[PDB]
RNA sequence: AACGCGGGGUUAAGGUGCCGGAGUGGACGCUCAUCAGACACCACAAAAGGCGUUAGUACAUCUUGACAGCAGGACGGUGGCCAUGGAAGUCGGAAUCCGCUAAGGACUGUGUAACAACUCACCUGCCGAAUGUACUAGCCCUGAAAAUGGAUGGCGCUCAAGC
């Protein structure tokens, strides 16, 4: 029997989901309340990265692909403190795409005057040899 | 935040003939203490032989919830008036507080019987403490054992003020 | 629900009086089988059962009145019964399978074995050839009666039986389905 | 006709219910028309036999 | 009142292959293939074990989740089709007039096309095609019999109410007049 | 809300998708109309109905196995006391027993001159969680027919730009 399926698939809202919030937070899920309610915390060292107790509305969060794996339901600051940390958190999420945007995003925001001058010259440099190269293997075909 | 429950305590005027007249209590559910006042006279009014100008004020107190951390099922009993006639009505819901559990029954009231705040009475609210308790289906579902389930069809978030994009927008969020 | 109440301490007092307990699946069984072994059997043994038990043997099992009552929890499925008696595990090896019905077809029945009918006369009125020609049998009208010369085989094993194939196998007196009381394993001999 | 025939074209034209509030033709275990210009009436009767 | 989860299921047989894609069905197996587009409908597909499709619908209203066993019959229906076909019976009742049917082949289109004669003695002359992948055939069991047969349910019931219905009587009583053609049995070729 | 000629600030009743100054603003629901609906005075609609959908009230059945479908069984007096060319439950007059079980009637219906058969009631194999009846009131639908071409102010609007 042969079967070929094409379908989406999609993340899951369950207890041990790390959310993201529209500030750059993050918290992980320890209940449910509705299809459109959720309590979540997250006890992160990081105070960029940490968000108080509470209710979360999901239309005002993303789904991360981290899962903390065996987040007992309903589990209080102190036991989600302990699993947080057990499972490196912090770590995983600075090795996402979603990380890397967010801190190219605010480098480039930080650039004063003298700054955007330099970096003018700068890629000019680098598009001098790009040219040349493209050159090279164009005209081999 | 548009409500709290409040502790009210009423007494008639103490005479001669009855001095240390006897005290009443209730707990009103109200968006300030100037209403709050004024729903217990209507409600003493109905009971016993007490009115405003022949009584008097003891105290006013705010409760709070004592775990607005913890998620609960409540149950609560009312009677309302239709445009002909009076029921008695008991539905339930699904939030972390008493306050919260009020708030979004007076938004249900409206919506699917189009009662309004003048025509209903509250009876008792009692937070269910067993998962046996729970007899509607639509609560049912949610205390279910080992939930889960994704978003399908996800709108993204655009600035209303950016017309023209540049590309067709996706719903896999 | 007086009855099922009634079937309650009926059964909770005869298992207990009786320390052996038999098993015996009935399927699709006529009354009058059990009415003959009933009476047969009714000064000694008793044979009553009913709907199944999941908790009735339960309410048994909560006190060790038997251990081995929690050990026979598994066994039971469906139309299987309970057999008490004084008597022997080998004189009750044999005592209820006595008086196997024969069983016609019921016009479609599947026969688990192939089945032909013999070659030779069978002695009665030539005046039902209609039901032999709507099938095209070869029939022989001698002395008065219809024989069979050649063997015709009447249907495959495994396979339906047609109404007017089933209607010759009634008026031949001949079939493979018997019924009988077929036996099961009893604690775990 | 033979009578098995007479069985078999009967029922697609004899087996039915009538809808009193707009004659409809309908199945003969129905409860409601299934015609909206009616409203879904519940008052069916058989339809009549020919004898 | 919304559903969180509604699902069903549909085993496979080791004997063909189902496809899907965009919400397009394509079953293949020994006697041809069939396709099915159903992108009007809001459902997730997926492999739910070696041999075992699965349907689900999230969050779905009352309406939404009765047409998830619509679906899963349907598809159903087509995996019986493609391995072992349908296979529909018709005949023909009348009291004085005769009915003649006269069944010929086309060749340009490779369709069957069924003429019907002397219905009540009426001297018009009636003709319906059949959808492509039916095939019809006039029986030699027994007398006043057709037979039709394929691969798609779908083509094979409605070509045979195509012929039910174009034989009718008009301003008599039909409780008195009951001459046409009716279908009688439902079934498979094999088995 | 009442009035001399001007400048700056804030509001009332009413509004914020475009005409049009200001939100395609936020939260929870209801509604799909081949005649939707859309804001006091005000420019109309009723009695009566719907197994459309949503919420609620009361009673009854069910893991000692409920509703649906499929499958098997359906016993003595007793052909009841009476009718009778014939009536065995089923032309017709008049009551309603126990053994046998978990289980079948001195019978509902088809049927025989009468039997019989098929039933059926009734019980039991399969199945695994709900099911039946009667009511209450929200939106929508039926009830709903006039004369030059036409008016939620217009355009248009469907998780609304409706309630
Ligand atoms: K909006
Ligand atoms: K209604
Ligand atoms: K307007
Ligand atoms: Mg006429
Ligand atoms: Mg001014
Ligand atoms: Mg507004
Ligand atoms: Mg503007
Ligand atoms: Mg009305
Ligand atoms: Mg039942
Ligand atoms: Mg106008
Ligand atoms: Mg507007
Ligand atoms: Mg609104
Ligand atoms: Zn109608």
């Amino acid at each position: 029997a042969e079967i070929n399926v094409e379908a989406t698939s999609w993340r899951r809202v369950e207890v041990g989901r790390v959310l993201k919030l529209e500030n750059g937070s993050l918290a992980a899920i320890v209940e449910i309340i509705d299809h459109k309610r959720v309590l979540a915390d997250g006890p992160s060292s990081d105070p960029k990265l940490a968000t108080p107790r509470g209710i979360v509305p999901l239309s005002r969060a993303l789904l991360t692909p981290i899962v903390i794996p065996k987040l007992p339901r309903g589990a209080r600051t102190g036991a989600v403190k302990k699993a947080w940390e057990a499972y490196g958190v912090d770590a995983k999420w600075k090795e996402t795409n979603w990380a890397k945007k967010q801190l190219q995003q605010e480098r480039r925001q930080s650039l004063t005057d003298f700054d955007r001058f330099k970096v003018m010259r700068l890629k000019k440099q680098r598009r001098f040899e790009e040219r040349k190269a493209l050159a090279k293997i164009k005209a081999a075909a | 935040g548009r409500l709290q429950e409040y502790q009210v305590i009423g007494r008639h005027l103490p005479t001669e003939a009855n001095p240390n007249p006897a005290l009443y209590r209730m707990r009103i559910f109200a968006p300030n203490e100037v209403v709050a006042k004024s729903r217990f006279w209507y409600f003493l009014r109905g009971l016993k032989k007490v009115k405003k100008a022949t009584g008097e004020i003891v105290s006013v107190n705010v409760i709070s919830e004592k775990h607005p951390l913890k998620v609960k099922n409540f149950g609560i009993w009312l009677r309302y008036d239709s445009r002909s006639g009076t029921h008695n009505m008991y539905k339930e819901y699904r939030e972390t507080s008493r306050v919260a559990a009020v708030e979004a029954m007076y938004a249900d009231m409206a919506a699917r019987h189009r009662a309004r705040f003048r025509s209903i009475h509250i009876l008792k609210v009692v937070e269910l403490e067993k998962t046996e308790d729970v007899k509607r289906p639509y609560i049912k579902q949610l205390v279910a054992k080992n939930l889960s389930f994704p978003l399908p069809h996800r709108v993204p978030k655009i600035s209303t003020k950016k017309i023209f994009s540049a590309k067709r927008p996706s719903t896999f969020s | 629900s007086g009855n099922k109440a009634g079937y309650f301490d009926k059964l909770k007092g005869l298992l207990e009086e009786y320390p052996s307990i038999f098993v015996v699946s009935v399927d699709n069984v006529s009354s009058q089988q059990m009415h003959e072994i009933r009476k047969a059997l009714r000064g000694q043994g008793v044979v009553l059962m009913g709907k199944n038990t999941m908790v009735r043997r339960a309410l048994k099992t909560f006190m060790p009145d038997h251990p081995e009552y929690e050990r026979l929890l598994p066994f039971v499925k469906g139309n299987v019964g309970f057999v008490f008696t004084n008597g022997d595990l080998k004189e009750v090896r044999e005592k209820i399978l006595s008086n196997r019905i024969k069983a016609p077809a019921r016009a479609g029945a599947i026969a688990p074995v192939d089945v032909w009918v013999p070659a030779g006369n069978t002695g009665m009125e030539p005046g039902k050839t209609s039901f032999f020609q709507a099938l095209g049998i070869p029939t022989k009208i001698a002395r008065g009666t219809i024989e069979i010369t050649t063997d015709i085989k009447l249907v495959e094993a495994g396979a339906k039986v047609g109404p007017s194939e089933a209607t010759l196998l009634n008026m031949l007196n001949i079939s493979p389905f018997t019924y009988g009381m077929g036996i099961a394993q009893v604690y775990d001999q | 006709i033979e009578p098995s025939l007479k069985a078999l074209a009967s029922k697609f034209n004899c087996d039915k219910m009538i809808c009193r509030k707009c004659y409809a033709r309908l199945p003969p275990r129905a409860t409601n028309c299934r015609k909206r210009k009616c409203g879904h009436s519940n008052q069916l009767r058989p339809k009549k036999k020919l004898k | 009142m919304r559903y969180i989860h509604s699902e069903e299921t549909i085993p496979v047989p080791e004997n063909l292959k189902v496809s899907i894609k965009s919400r397009l069905v394509t079953v293949e197996g020994p006697r041809g293939k069939l396709q099915k587009d159903l992108s009007h409908i809001a459902v997730n597909f997926s492999v739910v074990k070696k041999g075992v499709i699965g349907l689900e619908i999230h969050h779905g209203s009352r309406k939404d989740v009765a047409a998830l066993r619509t679906v899963r019959t349907i598809i159903n229906n087509m995996i019986i089709g493609v391995t072992k076909g349908f296979k529909y019976k018709m005949r023909y009742v009348y009291a004085h007039f005769p009915i003649n049917v006269n069944v010929e082949k086309n060749a340009e289109t490779g369709c069957y096309e069924v003429e019907i004669r002397n219905f009540i003695g009426e001297k018009i002359v009636r003709k319906v095609v059949m959808a492509p992948g039916v095939e019809v055939e006039i029986s030699k069991a027994q007398k006043d019999e057709l037979i039709l047969s394929g691969n798609s349910l779908e083509a094979v019931s409605q070509s045979a109410a195509d012929i039910q219905q174009i034989c009718k009587v008009r301003n008599k009583d039909i409780r008195k007049f009951l001459d046409g053609i009716y279908v009688s049995e439902k079934g498979n070729i094999v088995e």
